[PDB]
């Protein structure tokens, strides 16, 4: 899922020196939510692997997924990979590493206590709105864990402080908002820890040669398509979408080069906006995303408002905004897009309840006075006067494209080169074919894309003396 | 960019920048002036002290107020409030900020005609938008339907919205406020033996109203205890010494609330102007209306208020309603927050006043479908 | 393939696919316009609500019949009810579907050409057909000779058939309804000192009227009864609490019906008419009519009413003849209930009226003889 990325720098004299390792649009509504045939990150199962006993019972971790709530929404085991010695393998590799046991065992209790978040569990106060938990032994041994205070940690859940011109007031909060900061907090960790892992890796790979001009390796996910789109599926397409608008551009820029250089120069208009008419109706103001985002704000939206919205925004006074169509019996469609790969349809259902990342700050500043390591990841979180962005006001879509943004600010810093890789077959079997997954595969490669704005211009081009000795007989 | 969202309110202006989870800026409205010579030569102090500052200063100054109830009467003192808001507490420039404004139901509308020309000519503000303080406030509330209750220190009014629709024959005001209540307890102190006359003081009055005072649940049973018994007298430090000791005073400033003839007011008591709200709105609503009953500002901070409100509407309501009456933590900044929501809105932003739509139109231009 | 029953009807839609035991989309024929502004922003409103969501918006809309008696008078409306009929309550695209409708005796050609019209140009039915509301209902009672006296909202009729064969110079019509006999409770009810004037209103008037009323077997007893006592007096639930008791109204709103005089309308009642139509016809088949009475339609659903109908015409009818009244307890889908059965029939199949003919031949092909 996550965009890997590695730059080999090189140095003055043109030999290799060293390498840098960065990752970037990491998915995180897969560690909550999780579609009903697919599973969650590995992590989790690897560590419910029974050959470690001791990591079982001493973070007093339920042998059985079932129990958990986060995993057992998903499919609970497949026969994708022995996890038993793929788990053996990572930690050999964490131990011949640079850094010691105590910070393993850290990230296993860490990633334990991400585990029981799911069994709190809170109760609408009889005489008040505000709602307060029912049971407490879960949260009572993750506070342990974290060595945090259970009590403290369920008034800041129950009652965030926040800052209001120079003195603190207290908040109110019902059971749905304190579910879904919980789940943001949980989002947030894991993500905290991922970026603090990838920061150790590379400062372990890091060697004290000179760091000259670079080369940059990018692997991202290709163009995913399903009966059962969904946001993620948006979300990565949106950004496939993006990577072949950015492709395109460079293409066309090249051809001009070679048109200036032969000095056979017409049709100069630009490549880019044909597939950017599609884009500017997602990232721009008024857009999907935006009235995505704007909904998930208003306090009584419903998905079928939203739809609502979306179609009287959209239909008719889009391009590329219709209907959607049904074949086959597929299960539902809500609305459907044109792409660079084709149509696309969408399910709305379960949108609004996942986009929403509500932080707590008070519980910021609670790890950040924890006494283990964990507040050095949250080290940091919410004459001129800016304003930032209210803890509330936090949406998943925003951060994605933020992050894009970052990522193409970079990239198109560099002139790139392109590589593609196509399966042959979906068996193991050689020389085979499937054509329909070699369609697919073409498809969401945007090979045909390259092809069809060619063939609009003069593909073939031969020079005069091939020319002359191969047709000269004619005549 | 980024909008801007600033409340004048009334007795305390609260600022901040659109899109935060409370106003950055908190400060009383408050224009202070010297009345005294000045003798020391080269200090040279300014004529005038704003804001926070004059709090500081309060025992040389003549506190005024820019507003009275909801309406300005002191143009150049709200000209010095905004220029103070915008330089010296948010430090921004408004020549690149939207302004979103929040005012009361049932002005002049010079009021607002005054308001936007200030804010398009003397300060130039790309543009600005005007709302009502009672929408802000259900907003921040997370609720769609009830009626909603705003009393601050300037006017009460009441509000109820069905639905996103509005029953503009229902929205009730009155005029009794916090600024009264501060005012009645310098009365009924007196006849304990403290006086408070200077401007000065009506600070310390305000804070110990703010510090002690509470809302009986019944007021003849509370007078009959604090007729024999001593247990409800407190005592408060002044900013110089000789604490003062308070007693049944303490419970009878917020009953002016729900008895406005203790100083002459001939309308009924707020619990009552609340349920004849509901009652004139429409029959197929006024259980949602029951049940959504909400509460703003910062008057609606006294402990044991929802409580005796409560009571009070069950008494009046029929017996087989649920009355629920919601009591945020957060009642006095409901306001900003709604209005920060509001201006974090994308379909929002077409319904500025440009400053192209004023120049074309004139300053009436506010009184238009952009409402 | 499959046929839909469609029975516009008045003040009731009642839709499914023929061949069904029951309707399976039934729900009120209003339409709701919002009659304030609306202050909340961002949640956009639709600014016409259909069908049953406008009876949980009561209090915030204005609600229109698109249909007054049995006639059509506002065509968008109406196009607006079979929209949401053919899309959301069926959710079934009428492209492929022919569809059968219903409509009372004597209505002017216009609003059965200009359905016609609509039906094949708007939604483009395959094919479509057109029945009186009275032969359904004779076929869903499992008869084929008597009289059938069809009581809706909008308008009553009585038709005679006998051995399949129609008698159209003894179809009687009236133009009172259930309509009219909730305005009179509406108008009644002042007297007690209930004010019901909102249109909103008027669907309580109908469920009072729906839940309380019924019909006396005789009159001056029941009056004097009433008067004496107070056993008859039952109360109601408002939806805004405030139970009310209603007494001697209970039974006088439904006498409208024998007693047209209430309202000032000339006709004679209701047994008068349908004695009338039974002399109307021959004297060889007057036997058989009074013993095959059958009743459809809501208004006729009153407790009581059977044996006060029974006892008049039995009064009116010579001695010596045997009167029976037929009333399943199932009256008001009656109509859609013979419908279905008809659309089922094989020899049905070559009745409908195709796309292709009606664009050959035009509108007028339904009052040709291609009936
Ligand atoms: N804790 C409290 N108890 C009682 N009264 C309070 C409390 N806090 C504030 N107030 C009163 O509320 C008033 C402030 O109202 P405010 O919310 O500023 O109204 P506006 O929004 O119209 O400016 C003050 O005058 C003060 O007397
Ligand atoms: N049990 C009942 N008691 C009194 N009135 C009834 C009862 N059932 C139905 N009605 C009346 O019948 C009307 C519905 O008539 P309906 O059969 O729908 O006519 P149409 O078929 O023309 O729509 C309603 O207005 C309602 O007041
Ligand atoms: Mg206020
Ligand atoms: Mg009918």
């Amino acid at each position: 899922r996550f965009g890997k990325f590695i730059r080999i720098h090189f140095g003055a004299t043109g030999k290799l020196a060293s390498a840098d390792i960065e990752t970037y649009l990491l998915e995180k509504s897969r560690v909550i939510f999780q579609l009903k045939a697919e599973r969650d990150y590995h992590i989790f199962y690897q560590i419910l692997s029974n050959k470690k006993p001791e990591l079982l019972d001493m973070l007093l971790i339920t042998n059985n997924p079932y129990d958990y709530a986060f995993i057992s929404q998903g499919e609970t085991t497949v026969a994708s990979i022995d996890d038993a010695e793929e788990l053996m393998a990572t930690d050999n590799a964490f131990d011949v590493l640079g850094f010691t046991s105590e910070e393993k065992n850290s990230m296993y209790k860490l990633t334990g206590a991400i585990m029981h978040f799911g069994n709190m569990k809170f109760k609408g106060g009889g005489g008040g709105g505000g709602a307060e938990p029912d049971g407490t032994e879960e949260a009572d041994k993750s506070a342990y864990l974290m060595g945090l205070n259970s009590a403290d940690l369920l008034k800041g859940l129950c009652h965030p402080r926040v800052k209001v011109g120079n003195e603190y007031v207290t908040k109110g909060q019902n059971v749905q908002q304190v579910i879904y900061a919980t789940g943001a907090l949980a989002k947030a960790v894991y993500e905290r820890m991922f970026n603090w892992m990838v920061t150790r890796i590379n400062a372990t790979l890091e060697t004290k040669q000179p760091r000259q001009y670079f080369i940059g390796v990018l692997d991202i996910a290709g163009f995913e398509i399903f009966d059962f789109n969904s946001f993620e599926q948006l979300c990565i397409n949106f950004t496939n979408e993006k990577l072949q608008q950015f492709f395109n551009h460079h293409m066309f820029v090249l051809e001009q080069e070679e048109y200036k250089k032969e000095g056979i120069e017409w049709t100069f208009i630009d490549f880019g906006m044909d597939l950017q008419a599609c884009i500017d109706l997602i990232e721009k103001p008024m857009g999907i995303m935006s009235i995505l985002e704007e909904e998930c704000m208003f306090p009584k939206a419903t998905d079928m408002t939203f739809k609502a919205k979306l179609f009287d925004n959209h239909l008719g006074k889009s391009a590329n905004f219709q209907k959607p169509r049904n074949i086959k019996g597929k299960p539902e469609a809500h609305f459907s897009l044109i792409h660079y790969a084709g149509i696309v349809d969408y399910n709305i259902i379960g949108w609004l309840q996942k986009n929403k990342d509500p932080l707590n700050e008070t519980v910021v500043g609670l790890y950040q006075k924890s006494s283990l390591k964990l507040l050095s990841t949250l080290f940091a979180n919410y004459g001129k006067g800016k304003a930032k962005k209210g803890s509330s006001f936090q949406t998943v879509s925003a951060l994605h494209r933020e992050n894009l943004n970052k990522l193409m600010t970079n990239l198109r810093s560099t002139h790139p080169h392109f590589v593609r890789c196509i399966i042959p077959n979906e068996t193991k079997s050689p020389g085979v074919m499937d054509n329909p997954l070699v369609m697919h595969q073409l498809r969401c490669n945007g090979v045909l894309e390259g092809i069809r704005i060619c063939r609009k211009g003069f593909p073939n081009r031969i020079l005069y003396g091939d020319f002359r000795q191969r047709y000269r007989i004619l005549n | 960019t980024t909008a801007l969202v600033c409340d004048n309110g009334s007795g305390l202006v609260k600022a901040g920048f659109a899109g935060d989870d409370a106003p950055r800026a908190v400060f009383p409205s408050i224009v202070g002036r010297p009345r005294h010579q000045g003798v020391m030569v080269g200090m040279g102090q300014k004529d005038s002290y704003v804001g926070d500052e004059a709090q500081s200063k309060r025992g040389i100054l003549t506190l005024k107020y820019p507003i009275e109830h909801g309406i300005i009467t002191n143009w150049d003192d709200m000209e010095k409030i905004w220029h103070h808001t915008f330089y010296n507490e948010l430090r921004v420039a408004p020549e690149e900020h939207p302004t979103l404004l929040t005012e009361a139901p049932l002005n002049p509308k010079a009021n607002r005609e005054k308001m936007t020309q200030i804010m398009f000519e003397t300060f130039n503000v790309p543009a600005m938008y005007v709302a009502i303080q009672a929408v802000l406030s259900l907003y921040a509330s997370g609720r769609t339907t009830g009626i909603v209750l705003d009393s601050g220190d300037g006017v009460t009014h009441n509000v109820p919205i069905y639905e996103g629709y509005a029953l503009p024959h229902a929205i009730m005001r009155l005029d009794l406020a916090g600024r009264d209540l501060t005012d009645y307890l310098m009365k009924i102190l007196t006849e304990r033996g403290y006086s408070f006359v200077t401007t000065a003081e009506r600070e310390i009055v305000r804070d110990i109203k703010e510090k002690l005072c509470y809302v009986a649940l019944d007021f003849e049973n509370e007078m009959a205890t604090a007729a024999s018994s001593s247990s409800l007298e407190k005592s408060y430090e002044l900013p110089d010494g000789q604490v003062i000791t308070i007693g049944n005073e303490r419970f009878r400033c917020p009953e002016t609330l729900f008895q406005p003839s203790f100083i002459g007011m001939e309308s009924a008591g707020i619990h009552e102007t609340t349920y004849n709200s509901i009652m004139k709105c429409d029959i197929d609503i006024r259980k949602d209306l029951y049940a959504n009953n909400v509460l703003s500002g910062g008057t609606t901070m006294y402990p044991g208020i929802a409580d005796r409100m409560q009571k009070e509407i069950t008494a009046l309501a029929p017996s087989t309603m649920k009355i629920k009456i919601i009591a945020p933590p957060e009642r006095k900044y409901s306001v900003w927050i709604g209005g920060s929501i509001l201006a974090s809105l994308s379909t929002f932003q077409q319904m500025w006043i440009s400053k192209q739509e004023y120049d074309e139109a004139g300053p009436s231009i506010v009184h238009r479908k952009c409402f």
